[PDB]
């Protein structure tokens, strides 16, 4: 058992779900009509891929997923796209009016209108589960649905599923792709409203992903389709431990033991290698030690920060493909001597390693080279708090003149929610300082 | 579907509203009958935003034509395309407004108003998801100004949670001699500050100076001016009428452009009147603003730019990044990333690359200061108060609109002066 | 030792519950203060739009004091 339900909220969450579920299918050999020739256990099974897919009696494997958007544009594309056949209609939940980039409309006004329907659909999924593990919530910080509705849903999930695990994949806003001047406000509000209800949240900085595409794939002006296809590879590495079997395979929950030293310090930094173009990958084979080094180059992180000017409280390597531990061990020993890896004084400095032998996949006509081996590093570094400073600074510039705050108050919110959210962020930033200070 | 309900009023209202429907009908592929003879289906994707669908595959503007004199109303259907409109949606008076604002707001417009309201409701209730309304009018012509602002007030009372977007045409002594226009405009503004979400300031002084100086038209016609306005108006709706990276609608524009509910008076810009650097350069140039204001005389609170045509957007990215860099002291520093841009593939008819520029600049106080000066030249004299105080208005009703608009610029100057540190 | 073994499991339940509680209540409180707030705002907008119609009565009644 050990099933995970994925919830995709708002535009960014829904489109990243498209990327992810198309990739999963290609990894597990599922066709766009849900059929899987290799699964001989018809109508069910407890194979690893069943943690993400249920099976109908007719042989269809159906994502344990739910797409929610306050408007129908983005989810109508799913309803008619290549994988329309994968999803039962009840799984695709749209409204009529979106949140108009407003956390308040997402959380209260428009969002109170659909929450019960959503939770009812989520329940219909949980009820198919013989041993449900937790939820995977994909959403943007920036959008009004992404931020306001996500947090409403998170609050409600805590009520209906108690302490049952809620992980986040959160899109952190970047000027290069921003859609709204108000994205810092929505960002602080949802981060505050959710902090108590999330167990582990993997942040993706749109500028980090934008730069990586520009540098390593040279896409002059990458699209959401460019960005999402790279995000899905990192999402696939994190979940590979749940969907695939493996002798050398470490359950993601075992990495969470190491990644969360205190409940509020639950924001791991993801770094992925190799991201290389077909032409630059031709005749050039990247060794276990090469891709492992890449993980400690800050230009390969999902979030822009300098781990070199912060401290590690955890370091994990999730390898997939042609990798054996001897190589891994060699590579780590070299990096240890030749790189700037300072741990806080209260936690051991070892590196936690997992290996899935199934090699990464690329999507047809994608820009990513199909490589023989790949790695995602998950580290808990104080450096990530830089991303909170940047965002917290933008928030402050506008909130000191109360710019745009009337669109939030006219929807029923109070200025006190803003200062209460910001103060939580200020304490979050101080928590990140405290953990790195030495012991006495 | 996201339906805007259109509304033209008064003399200037209906005319600039007509050329609007002509231009977008042509871009969207729709002839004066209401049938679709277009190349790309991109012209229908969002066609329901401005168009009722009628069997026989006929598209009917969701428009409400209004006036207190039937002259303008007759010229409409007689005009090019007059037969694509809904005949029920004409709503004419007879008496007329006679360039009096009190006649449009309180008395003669007050009688015709409930009949217009009836037409609004019929069209509104037919909407899957009502965005709200856009009203074209002028702020000097008695019917457009007074009734327009009354019709706003009434629509807001019944749709308090829909966006009220107006195209308002500003009186310039370079285009109309009629002496009471500083009175009309100032009384309309006192209303526009309180009951609209977004107003594009269409300045006739800026349209006249454009045609005179840039276009070198010695004597320009209301048809030359209104040529500018339709290119403007086609621009600032391109993201409503066509797909895009962003799901543009009238509320998302308000959220992102209006940092304070009162400062919702936008300076529009068009270019050309070319290479991506030139559009960008011109489109930030005071000579391409459709309001008589210099951006380099205030600071931008927020800006939105629409690039129409087929251009390397990576170029547009760097070009728009260039202008803010080289012009940084002209964008408030306390609103980060306050310049957005969208790019559409379909350019208007006749230009291979246009750009349209919407700007919340504190230099708009320039426009309001002009009108506040023409106003007070009369009000200090008490001149013509009888046309209004005879229709039942107090004198304190003129003093109050005058102090309200005075404040609106104090506030524009308060945020131009504000700093981060 | 068994007494303590059941106190720990009772504490975990007690706390898992008090958490589902305070959530449930924090939401309902927020949603209620929000409905009140948003409504107070729309009522304010009308009370003042409607004072505009009472001033359209006073204005028209002054012009009937003209004949
Ligand atoms: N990586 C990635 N980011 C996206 C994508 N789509 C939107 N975003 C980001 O999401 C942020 C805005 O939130 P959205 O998800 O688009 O808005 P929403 O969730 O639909 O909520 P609404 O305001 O009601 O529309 C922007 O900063 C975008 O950068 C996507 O497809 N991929
Ligand atoms: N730009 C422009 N302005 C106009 C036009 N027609 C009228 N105006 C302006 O509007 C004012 C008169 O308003 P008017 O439309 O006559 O009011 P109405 O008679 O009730 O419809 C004058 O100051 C004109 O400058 C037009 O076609 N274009
Ligand atoms: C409906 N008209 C409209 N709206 C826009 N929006 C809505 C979408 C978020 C948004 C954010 C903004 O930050 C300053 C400004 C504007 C806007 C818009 C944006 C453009 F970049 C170009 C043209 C546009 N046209
Ligand atoms: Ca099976
Ligand atoms: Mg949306």
């Amino acid at each position: 058992m050990r099933e995970c339900i994925s919830i995709h909220v708002g535009q960014a969450g829904v489109q990243i779900g498209n990327a992810c579920w198309e990739l999963y299918c290609l990894e597990h050999g599922i066709q766009p009509d849900g059929q899987m020739p290799s699964d001989k256990t018809i109508g069910g099974g407890d194979d690893s891929f069943n943690t993400f897919f249920s099976e109908t009696g007719a042989g269809k494997h159906v994502p344990r997923a739910v797409f929610v958007d306050l408007e129908p544009t983005v989810i109508d594309e799913v309803r008619t796209g290549t994988y329309r056949q994968l999803f039962h209609p009840e799984q695709l939940i749209t409204g009529k009016e979106d949140a108009a980039n407003n956390y308040a409309r997402g959380h209260y006004t428009i969002g109170k209108e659909i929450i019960d329907l959503v939770l009812d659909r989520i329940r219909k999924l949980a009820d198919q589960c013989t041993g449900l593990q937790g939820f995977l919530v994909f959403h943007s910080f920036g959008g009004g649905t992404g931020s306001g509705f996500t947090s409403l849903l998170m609050e409600r999930l805590s009520v209906d599923y108690g302490k049952k695990s809620k992980l986040e994949f959160s899109i952190y806003p970047a000027p290069q792709v921003s859609t709204a001047v108000v994205e810092p406000y929505n960002s602080i509000l949802t981060t505050h409203t959710t902090l108590e209800h999330s167990d582990c949240a993997f942040m993706v900085d749109n500028e980090a992903i934008y730069d990586i595409c520009r540098r390593n794939l040279d896409i002059e002006r990458p699209t959401y389709t460019n960005l999402n296809r790279l995000i899905s590879q990192i999402v696939s590495s994190i979940t590979a431990s749940l969907r695939f079997d493996g002798a050398l395979n470490v359950d993601l929950t075992e990495f969470q033991t190491n990644l969360v030293p205190y409940p509020r310090i639950h924001f791991p930094l993801a770094t992925y290698a190799p991201v290389i173009s077909a032409e630059k990958a031709y005749h050039e084979q990247l060794s276990v030690a090469e891709i492992t080094n890449a993980c400690f180059e800050p230009a390969n992180q999902m979030v822009k920060c300098d781990p070199r000017h912060g401290k590690y409280m955890a370091c994990c390597l999730l390898y997939r493909g042609d990798v054996v531990p001897k190589d891994v061990n060699a590579a780590i020993a070299t990096i240890k001597t030749k790189r700037s890896i300072q741990f806080v004084d209260w936690c051991p400095t070892g590196f936690k390693v997992g290996i899935n032998y199934q090699p990464p996949t690329v999507v047809p006509g994608g820009d990513l080279a199909k490589v023989q081996r790949a790695v995602c590093m998950l580290s808990n570094t104080t450096a990530i708090a830089e991303a909170w400073a940047r965002l917290d600074h933008k928030f402050d510039l506008m909130y000191a003149k109360r710019a745009f705050v009337h669109w939030y108050v006219g929807e029923g919110m109070e200025e006190g929610e803003f200062s209460e959210a910001r103060e939580d962020m200020a304490a979050l930033e101080k928590d990140y300082e405290e953990v790195g200070v030495d012991s006495v | 579907m996201r339906e805007i309900v259109h509304i033209q009023a008064g003399q200037c209202g209906n005319q600039i509203g007509a050329k609007f429907w002509e231009v977008i009908s042509d871009e969207h592929g729709i002839d004066p009958t209401g049938s679709y003879h277009g190349d790309s289906d991109l012209q229908l994707e969002r066609i329901n935003v401005y168009y009722n669908e009628a069997t026989g595959n006929k598209y009917v503007p969701r428009a409400i034509l209004v006036d207190l004199e039937p002259g303008t109303m007759d010229s409409v259907r007689s005009g090019p395309f007059g037969q694509i409109f809904r005949p029920d949606n004409f709503v004419f008076g007879q008496s007329g407004a006679g360039n009096n604002w009190a006649k449009g707001h309180y008395t003669e417009g007050a009688e015709l108003v409930d009949s217009v309201l009836d037409v609004v409701r019929k069209e509104s209730e037919s909407c899957d998801c009502l965005q709200g309304f856009q009203l074209t009018h002028s702020l000097g012509g008695g019917t457009g100004s007074g009734m327009g602002t009354l019709l706003i007030s009434k629509i807001r009372e019944e749709y308090p949670d829909r966006i009220m977007n107006t195209f308002s045409v500003m009186p310039s002594p370079k285009v109309s001699d009629t002496v009471v226009e500083p009175y009309n405009a100032t009384l309309s503004v006192h209303q526009l500050v309180e009951n609209t979400d977004e107003t594009y300031c269409i300045d006739n002084e800026a349209l006249y100076d454009i045609c005179f100086r840039t276009l070198k038209l010695t004597t320009p016609t209301y048809g030359d001016l209104n040529h500018l306005v339709s290119a403007t108006m086609s621009g600032v709706t391109t993201c409503l009428r066509f797909p895009g990276q962003l799901n543009a609608d009238l509320r998302k524009l308000a959220v992102n452009m209006v940092p304070f509910p009162r400062l919702h008076f936008f300076m529009p810009g068009f270019a050309p009147l070319l290479t991506v650097p030139e559009l960008t350069q011109q489109m930030f140039d005071s000579k391409n603003m459709m309001a008589a204001c210099d951006p380099r005389h205030g600071r931008y609170l927020t800006v939105a730019a629409i690039f129409r045509g087929r251009m390397s957007m990576k170029e547009v990215d760097e070009q728009m990044l260039n202008v803010q860099n080289k012009n940084s002291s002209y964008f408030v520093e306390w609103i980060p990333n306050n310049v957005k841009t969208a790019v559409c593939d379909i350019p208007p008819r006749g230009l291979k690359m246009s750009a349209t520029f919407i700007g919340n600049s504190t230099a708009i106080q320039e426009l309001f200061k002009r009108i506040s000066e023409q106003f007070t030249a009369m009000f200090r004299r008490k001149a013509f108060l009888h046309w209004y105080t005879g229709e039942g208005m107090d004198e304190m009703e003129f003093t109050e609109a005058e102090s309200n608009m005075n404040d609106l610029v104090s506030e524009y100057q308060q945020y131009q002066d504000a700093t981060a540190d | 030792k068994r007494e303590h073994e059941r106190e720990v499991i009772q504490k975990a339940i007690e706390e898992n519950n008090n958490f589902i509680k305070m959530a449930k209540e924090k939401l309902a409180q927020k949603m209620e203060s929000n409905k009140e707030n948003r409504e107070a705002h729309l009522a304010a907008m009308l009370e003042r739009l409607q004072e505009k119609d009472k001033h359209a009565e006073e204005v028209r009644k002054n012009k009937e004091l003209k004949e």
